[PDB]
């Protein structure tokens, strides 16, 4: 009916488009301001994603506004439904590009955790800045299949917009398959990062327990006076020290060496105990503490903050992914269904609407996840 | 290659002293700590003494404190363990081993090379010839069993054969069991459908023959 | 004062079977736990060091694992050259070295009926002054057995020495010898003697008696 | 022939044993089968690959000793089993 209709249906509510445009613009501006207040590669990718969403909104909304201003559909206001193609192209173009950006971020997280030494090397900002034009070109080349007799655009509308044709053209199925593959890849990367972060948390908890045992044994040595208790506490401290070095960075070449120095001193103290020197042994323990303050305290602090930031970013990404799923799963499901039925149940429209609200939901969630996010890190 | 040879073991009277030696070949004793392990007959291993020739510290087991003295000679590259005021529990086998110093891998590979070890026996008794006593089965007994029981021999190694080595099928030689008085007893039995059991002793230089007949 | 406790003390299997040995430490040890293999009449040899890596020279059939404070030695496939005693050792410190209780793998076979024989003291042994009664248990596969001495229908406690041999090359059948030592007066005053054998595979304990 | 009958008996710290009227099998805490029992049966005595020369009464026993000394005193009543 949209293909034959060339006039705006009376009684259609035009406030929805204006509200969505205003909300998207406000969210994009807030996200850009918050990012300008702060760079890491993930933040640059988020900034590029917000900029892409802003460009998509600023290219999509004026067409819908002119459609209401002229009281005519896209086929009527523009000759040979040119806008009905162009708009649709835009409605697909960013819909892929931003999606790809998401994958990139996920891949970054993988390259952040899956390959630590690969990420430790110098990764200049030029790479992140060059990722955006490459993603744009790939998305344009992929969405350039229509208008070349390979794919067609029809009007699945309530009176304002156009989209891809479902039928003999196989571009819609390929686009849905690409979206599903990207979603599966992002989910797999997120689960891998989840498992790696759980392993890191377990290792950090084990190291903290070993450090607490070392401190307790040192306090016992300082408070004890009998040779048997001092020897038992020294044995427990040596066991706890050997149970901590079990977890090839340059700093990792000193930390391990620092433990070797510690254990060695512990052995010395044990020798003193076998010689019957109590006070001397205590002095040795003091030296132990000094070594701890010299070499081990720093590593633990670095491990804590790093992991923290990691988890933060992770949760961010995860939320984003959830959003993307809620926005693209309806569309992929429609693509696989039979066109007849797809119209009979009027499912396609809904999916499209979801896609649209995607441009609203992508930036705002960022402003939702403020730096005071430690509560969520508590889990 | 890395080898450790023990020597000096044997028979020692109670309350005496014995000097065991452990000679290393293939490395230097100043780079590896020397440990001694003791194993009782019918039991497991047990660490008794340790010395570190790099610093000079020594250590012993709680049961052997005040009786054993370990030392190391770098000029001869060996270890010497002196034992005084021995007891009946000191009848065992001693093995020498090396454990590396802490920094790095040598420490982790604990006791990578074990020596042959030597036997030490602390018993207050005199050597006695092998008293062989034949064991005769019943007159009614298809298959029959003929045995010979040697008793009251102090030294450990003794040889028992049947038919001067001609009959070697079905011969069962049980391990020697130490009695309360300190003399060993062994039994050698064989299953048969002239049978002479010859028992020769190396230290006593005594060979005893016996003829077993059905009762 | 770490006291290593080794739960497996006697296990029987054949070639190709998987063997699992567990070692427990009284105190928490990170990785200072090793396994050693001692053959009868030979020196022990290190198999697994640090419970993770394998010794240079030993076959790859042996493996080590750690779980909390419990260490596990796993043998995938047994071989006729891997039948020896296994020992667990801790080496947390130079002066802290404590071994386990031992574990000797055995060759399993079909359970058979033990042949029980009795041997009274000979005339020359009586002339010597000491009478020794012998009870022989031949061909019983399971080593675990029990022998009881009964004189004049009265049980005897003590004064009995038991000796058990190893597995034969042809068939893994142990041999047991029980010797009861008494004086000439005790042998002349008492009338009859007997040894009763209780062992898995027999419905009723097999008794062997002699009368002077 | 070819029967697959299963026999049960009425523990954890002790050992169980089966007899035929001759020793059959023993379950300890390993499992030790007899000459003809090795390979055919599996020990709950899961009897498999029966033969007509195995028609006899199967009993049950529990070892009272904790050192596997073969001391059987709690002898069950037994169940009659007939093959072919
Ligand atoms: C992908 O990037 C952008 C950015 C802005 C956009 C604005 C748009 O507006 C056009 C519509 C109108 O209102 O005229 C909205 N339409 C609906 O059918 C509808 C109703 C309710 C609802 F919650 C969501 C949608 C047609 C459409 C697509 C857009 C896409």
């Amino acid at each position: 009916d949209c293909e034959t209709r060339q006039w705006l249906p009376p009684g259609e509510s035009p406030a929805i488009s204006s509200v969505m445009f205003s909300a998207g613009v406000l969210g994009n501006l807030i996200a850009l301001a918050l990012l300008a207040r702060r760079l890491s590669l993930f933040h640059v990718l988020v900034t590029e994603l917000v900029f892409t969403d802003l460009l998509g909104t600023c290219l999509i909304s004026p067409v819908v506004l002119a459609s209401y201003a002229r009281n005519q559909t896209l086929v009527a206001l523009a000759p040979e439904s040119r806008a009905c193609t162009y708009f649709a192209f835009a409605m697909t173009f960013f819909s892929l590009a931003t999606m790809l950006m998401l994958f990139a971020m996920a891949l970054e997280r993988y390259l952040s955790i899956g390959h630590p030494y690969f990420y430790q090397r110098r990764v200049s900002r030029s790479g992140g800045l060059a990722v955006l034009p490459v993603i744009y070109a790939v998305s344009l080349l992929f969405c350039s299949l229509p208008l070349l007799d390979y794919g067609q655009y029809v009007q699945y509308c309530p009176g304002t917009w156009c989209f891809i044709r479902h039928g003999r053209t196989a571009y819609l199925q390929l686009y849905a398959t690409l979206l599903l593959l990207l979603i599966v890849s992002v989910l797999a990367c997120n689960f891998s990062v989840i498992l790696n972060l759980i392993r890191a948390r377990r290792q950090l908890a084990d190291l903290e327990d070993n450090w607490e045992t070392l401190n307790d044994n040192l306090k016992v040595i300082e408070k004890a006076d009998n040779a048997a208790q001092v020897k038992d506490a020294l044995t427990k401290m040596r066991a706890a020290a050997l149970d901590a070095q079990k977890g090839r960075s340059p700093e990792m070449k000193d930390f391990r060496h620092g433990f070797d120095i510690l254990v060695g001193q512990i052995d010395d103290a044990l020798k003193l105990a076998n010689e019957g020197k109590v006070k001397e042994a205590q002095a040795a323990a003091e030296q132990l503490k000094t070594t701890r303050n010299a070499y081990i305290q720093k590593y633990l602090e670095r491990a804590r903050s790093t992991l923290a930031e990691e988890t933060d970013h992770l949760i961010l990404l995860a939320i984003m992914t959830i959003t993307f799923a809620v926005c693209s799963l309806p569309f992929t499901i429609f693509a696989y269904m039979n066109e007849t039925s797809s119209r009979k149940e009027k499912w396609d429209l809904q999916a499209l609407r979801f896609l649209s609200i995607n441009s609203i939901i992508d930036p705002w969630v960022f402003a939702i996840l403020r730096p005071p996010v430690l509560r969520l890190m508590r889990s | 290659e890395v080898q450790l040879v023990e020597s000096g073991g044997g028979l020692v009277q109670p309350g005496g002293s014995l000097r065991l030696s452990c000679a290393a070949s293939g490395f230097n004793v100043r780079s590896f700590s020397i440990h001694w392990v003791r194993q009782a007959p019918g039991k497991g291993l047990e660490w008794v003494a340790y010395i570190s020739s790099s610093s000079g510290s020594t250590s012993y087991a709680d049961s052997v404190k005040g009786r054993f003295t370990i030392s190391a000679d770098t000029s001869k590259n060996t270890a010497y363990l002196q034992m005084n005021s021995l007891r009946a529990e000191d009848t065992a086998v001693y093995y020498c081993a090396r454990w590396g110093y802490w920094p790095g891998e040598p420490w982790w590979k604990a006791f990578d090379y074990w020596g042959q070890g030597t036997l030490v026996t602390v018993s207050s008794a005199s050597t006695k010839g092998p008293s062989v006593f034949p064991l005769a089965p019943s007159s009614k007994s298809g298959t029959a069993a003929l045995g010979c029981l040697v008793k009251d021999y102090f030294p450990e190694p003794v040889t028992v054969s049947w038919n001067s080595g001609a009959l070697t099928s079905g011969v069962h030689t049980f391990p020697a069991v130490l009695q309360s008085s300190g003399l060993y007893s062994l039994s050698s039995v064989v299953t048969v459908p002239t049978y002479i059991c010859n028992v020769n002793h190396k230290p006593s230089n005594t060979k005893v023959d016996k003829k077993v007949e059905p009762k | 004062d770490i006291q290593m406790t080794q739960s497996p003390s006697s296990l029987s299997a054949s070639v190709g079977d998987r063997v699992t040995i567990t070692c427990r430490a009284s105190q928490s040890v990170s990785s200072a736990v090793a396994w050693y293999q001692q053959k009868p009449g030979k020196a022990p040899k290190l198999l697994i060091y640090s419970a993770s890596s394998l010794y240079s020279g030993v076959p790859s059939r042996f493996s080590g694992s750690r779980s909390g404070t419990d260490f596990t030695l796993t043998i995938s496939s047994l071989q006729p050259e891997d039948f020896a005693t296994y020992y667990c050792q801790q080496y947390l410190y130079y002066s802290l070295v404590t071994f386990g209780q031992g574990t000797k793998v055995e060759i399993k076979r079909t359970v058979a009926a033990p042949s029980v024989f009795i041997f009274p003291p000979s005339d020359s042994q009586l002339k010597s002054g000491t009478a020794s009664v012998v009870c022989l248990l031949n061909n019983f596969y399971p080593r675990e057995a029990k022998v009881q001495w009964k004189v004049d229908n009265a049980l005897q406690s003590g004064n009995s020495q038991e000796s058990v041999t190893e597995q034969d090359s042809k068939d893994s059948t142990y041999s047991l010898s029980s010797t009861l030592t008494l004086s000439k007066a005790d042998y002349e005053k008492h009338k009859v003697y007997a040894c009763e054998v209780t062992h898995q595979g027999l419905s009723s304990p097999v008794t062997k008696s002699f009368n002077r | 022939p070819g029967g697959s009958l299963r026999l049960s008996c009425a523990i954890s710290r002790y050992a169980m044993s089966w007899f035929r009227q001759e020793f059959v099998a023993v379950a300890r805490r390993g499992a030790f089968y007899a000459d003809s029992v090795q390979g055919r049966f599996t020990v709950y005595l899961q009897m498999n690959s029966l033969k007509p020369e195995d028609t006899a009464v199967y009993y049950c026993a529990i070892d009272s000793d904790t050192f596997y000394s073969g001391s059987y005193d709690y002898w069950g009543q037994g169940t009659q089993v007939t093959v072919s």
